[PDB]
């Protein structure tokens, strides 16, 4: 049903992309409106699979009310309709989510859903849904003359990881497109010059990764060895320096950093 | 029923995750920590200090000695906020900064 | 020598170097015990190579998308090329080949356009890791955070998969206590700041101490230096001077 | 405005005040996400035109999962800008800052 | 024809936007810079704060 306001010169409206989304009844000359129907704006969350096979879901901008009509729940399976009604219907500004148990707490976010909601697999186990936790409450005790100065101290040790190059790879534009065949390959001539520009987009790539490897680690020219007597002071830096029971220059660190990267 | 999903070919907006409640409350953390603290709080747990003494030893980091804070106090917290006040009257202007 | 140069180092970050030589054995144990902890969390179950392990999966799954395309026919007969050239002669297997030349050919500019975004991606990554290998590993540094969380002491490099790894070693303070403080001391009509410090008060005596650690010590006019008189500083205090001569 | 400045080998000019100064900078930190319904927008509602899109592959698989990458990036635009410190102060009720 | 039209308008638009979130995140990266050396520290770096 329609509220729009034609002339009585009129059959049939357009919208910004000229789609006809009004019309008018050659019969009873009344005005009706036209609407897509497939809603695909359906979003699923999951813990693993290897978890659980418990699910909860997002209907995108939708009312909590307009679900079993938006979605056109009475022509489904009825695995499908026990996700669109219920007991666990929570209305978010992402949509509507069905499925999970609104708690009342503020937790670290596990599984973000959208402005400020967030949702975790949580204690039987069952998904839960909440509004986020910025952090820990504090309150500094400030005055016009109190000072605190700290009295011992900590050695601390962290870790950072960056990436520095990635794989060099490499096309033939002929055997990927008209893999040994002459027929084929001179009707690709009347193209032009697209495989002699793709192969050297690729080149300049791979060359580019060496230069990236460089820049990093080459940044000395003296290779420097450590002496024999490990004097530093009561500071031990063997597991980061190298073992020379192996065949490789490693140490143990850089073992186990090479051991959980899956090539 | 307006299902605004559907009336624009495909084509929707997502929100963000944060609200702009929540950034503003990082951000008024973040300032009652530099108020309070100086820079502690950056590097660990937050150490109360005066706020005068904070503003004398950030004179000794640009190379000036503490006694021109001090001995200038009141011109230098008063040139402070005129300079703010400048800032809100050309926000609230029709000149477009953003 | 090792100490005396970690000792240059606590200099770099405002602690006197005395605080290293006392606690040297304590320090040294801090030190060790907090390596150990690196390698128990990487002979975990925890996976924290997260980045160079998305840089290896996103190179796999557009290599993968590109051999899957050789099965579309995009409107022709077949995907096979060698079924069209046994069932048609050259006139109209022209049109059927056209087609999926046409395919073929946008399925490797997608792939050569996308590869070259990625690539600048890890173009920028790699600047920022020979700036922190020159300016943590080769220097100490002063940029908040940029080196670790605390005050930066020193770096170590390790190797990686098509990627580095930076252990950063920072001082981090501790336990911490509440004093009384002044801005100023007069003494003879006369306003004696400190030279490095603060003038704290433990209830009923007043000390002069440094600011990142607890020492505290006498108020002499070798750790103090004078400037104007005591009607212009708000907050000055009424203390003794003491003059070591 | 063109200058000269009075070099000598025996001069030197030393300032005798200062100005306080505020000034202001402006970054951008995020962006709209936005998706796209690849079957809506090209052949939509119509089942005639989604078999024929069959045929092309993997194209709508491969730009869902493109947007997708842009759409997460500007969630972590914004926690690494803001999230940096994990108290969140309170400021005191008296106000006095010298 | 319809189809070939309508997938490269759609190609163009996701191409063009992984070129602008690029410039986004060096902007941002910028961002978190200022954050630690201007917000929680005192820089001597001429002209960065
Ligand atoms: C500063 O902290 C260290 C620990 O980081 C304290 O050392 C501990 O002292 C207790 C009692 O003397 C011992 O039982 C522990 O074995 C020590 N730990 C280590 C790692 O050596 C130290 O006492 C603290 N100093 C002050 C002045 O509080
Ligand atoms: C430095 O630390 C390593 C451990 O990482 C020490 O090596 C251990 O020494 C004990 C001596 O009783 C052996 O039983 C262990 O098997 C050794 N572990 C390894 C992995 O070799 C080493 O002794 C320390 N260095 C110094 C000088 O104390
Ligand atoms: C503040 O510090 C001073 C100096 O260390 C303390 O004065 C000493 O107090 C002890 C009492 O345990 C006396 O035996 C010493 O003779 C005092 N020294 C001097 C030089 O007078 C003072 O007690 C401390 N005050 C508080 C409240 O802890
Ligand atoms: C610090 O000591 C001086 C004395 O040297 C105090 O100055 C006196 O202040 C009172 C109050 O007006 C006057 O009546 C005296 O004439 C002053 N004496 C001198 C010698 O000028 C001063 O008040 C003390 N400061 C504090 C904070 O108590
Ligand atoms: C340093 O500059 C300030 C201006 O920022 C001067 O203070 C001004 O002095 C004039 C004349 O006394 C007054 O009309 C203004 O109202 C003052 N401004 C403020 C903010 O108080 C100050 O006098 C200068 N110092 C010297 C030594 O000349
Ligand atoms: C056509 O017939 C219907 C009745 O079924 C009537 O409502 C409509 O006005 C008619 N149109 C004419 C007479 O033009
Ligand atoms: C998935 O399987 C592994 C091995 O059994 C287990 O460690 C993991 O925790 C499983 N998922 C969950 C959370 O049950
Ligand atoms: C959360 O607290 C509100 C306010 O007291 C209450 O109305 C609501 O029922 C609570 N929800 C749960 C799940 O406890
Ligand atoms: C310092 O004093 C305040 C106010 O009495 C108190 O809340 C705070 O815990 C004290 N700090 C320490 C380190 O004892
Ligand atoms: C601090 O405030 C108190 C009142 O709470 C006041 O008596 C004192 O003079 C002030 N000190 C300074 C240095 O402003
Ligand atoms: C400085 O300049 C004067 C005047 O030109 C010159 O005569 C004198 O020798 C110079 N002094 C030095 C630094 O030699």
């Amino acid at each position: 049903e329609s509220n729009k306001k034609f002339l009585p010169f009129q059959q049939f409206g357009r919208d910004i992309a000229d789609t006809t989304d009004a019309v008018r009844d050659p019969q009873t000359l009344e005005i009706l409106d036209i609407t897509p129907c497939s809603f695909g704006g359906v979003s699923v969350i999951t813990p693993g699979t290897n978890t659980s096979n418990q699910v909860a879901v997002l209907y995108q901008d939708v009312n909590c009310t307009e679900v079993p009509v938006a979605i056109h729940a009475d022509q489904l399976t009825p695995t499908w309709r026990v996700y669109s009604t219920g007991s666990n219907v929570f209305q978010t500004r992402a949509g509507c989510l069905i499925g999970a148990e609104h708690v009342n707490n503020s937790y670290e976010c596990d599984i973000p859903i959208g402005a400020g909601i967030c949702a975790s697999y949580q204690t039987s186990q069952s998904i839960i849904a909440y509004t986020m936790s910025l952090g820990a409450e504090n309150s500094v005790a400030y005055s016009n003359n109190s000072i605190a100065i700290p009295t011992n101290f900590t050695i601390s040790v962290t870790t950072e990881i960056l990436p520095v190059s990635m794989t060099k790879t490499s096309v033939d534009c002929t055997m990927y497109i008209c893999g040994d065949s002459t027929e084929c390959s001179n009707l690709l001539l009347q193209y032009g010059s697209f495989c002699t520009q793709l192969n050297r987009a690729l080149t300049g790539i791979a060359v580019e990764q060496d230069k990236n490897t460089q820049e990093v680690f080459a940044q000395v020219k003296q290779i420097y060895k450590t002496p024999p007597i490990k004097d530093f002071g009561g500071f031990n830096f063997s597991q980061i320096l190298p073992d020379p029971s192996k065949p490789s220059k490693r140490s143990f660190i850089e073992d186990l950093l090479f051991n959980k990267v899956t090539l | 029923d307006l299902i605004c999903a559907q009336k624009f070919n495909g084509l929707t907006v997502l929100p963000p995750l944060l609200t702009d409640e929540m950034i503003a409350q990082y951000t008024s953390a973040l300032l009652a920590g530099t108020i309070t603290s100086g820079w502690t709080f950056g590097a660990g747990a937050a150490l109360q200090i005066p706020f005068a003494m904070q503003m004398a030893y950030r004179f000794n980091g640009i190379g000036v000695t503490q006694n021109v804070l001090y001995e200038n106090q009141k011109l230098i917290a008063n040139q402070f906020n005129s300079a703010i006040g400048k800032i809100q009257d050309s926000l609230s202007s029709t000149a477009s900064a953003l | 020598p090792f100490a005396m140069q970690m000792a240059y180092r606590f200099n770099g970050i405002g602690v006197t170097q005395n605080v290293l030589y006392e606690n040297q054995k304590l320090i040294a144990n801090q030190f060790n015990s907090a390596i150990g902890k690196i390698q128990d969390s990487l002979s975990s179950t925890a996976s924290a190579l997260g980045k160079l392990q998305d840089v290896v999966n996103q190179n796999a799954q557009a290599l993968n998308t590109l051999v899957k395309q050789l099965s579309s026919n995009f409107g022709a007969i077949s995907s096979v090329l060698n079924d069209i050239l046994s069932r048609l002669d050259p006139p109209e297997a022209e049109v059927q080949i056209d087609r999926l030349i046409t395919g073929r050919l946008q399925s490797l500019q997608t792939y050569v356009t996308q590869q070259l975004i990625r690539a600048a991606e890890i173009r920028a990554s790699a600047n920022l890791a020979a700036t922190k290998m020159s300016e943590c590993v080769l220097g100490q540094s002063k940029r908040v955070d940029f080196c670790g969380k605390g005050y930066h002491l020193m770096s170590f490099p390790q190797s990686a998969p098509h990627g580095v790894v930076f252990l950063h070693v920072t001082y981090v303070p501790a336990q911490e206590k509440n004093f009384t403080t002044a801005p100023a001391i007069c003494h003879d009509g006369k306003a004696h700041f400190p030279r490095e410090g603060v003038f704290v008060s433990n209830g009923t005596h007043w000390f002069v101490t440094q600011r990142n650690f607890y020492e505290p010590q006498i108020i002499t006019t070798d750790n103090t230096f004078v400037s104007g008189n005591c009607d212009v500083v708000i907050g000055i205090v009424n203390n003794t001077v003491y003059d070591p001569l």
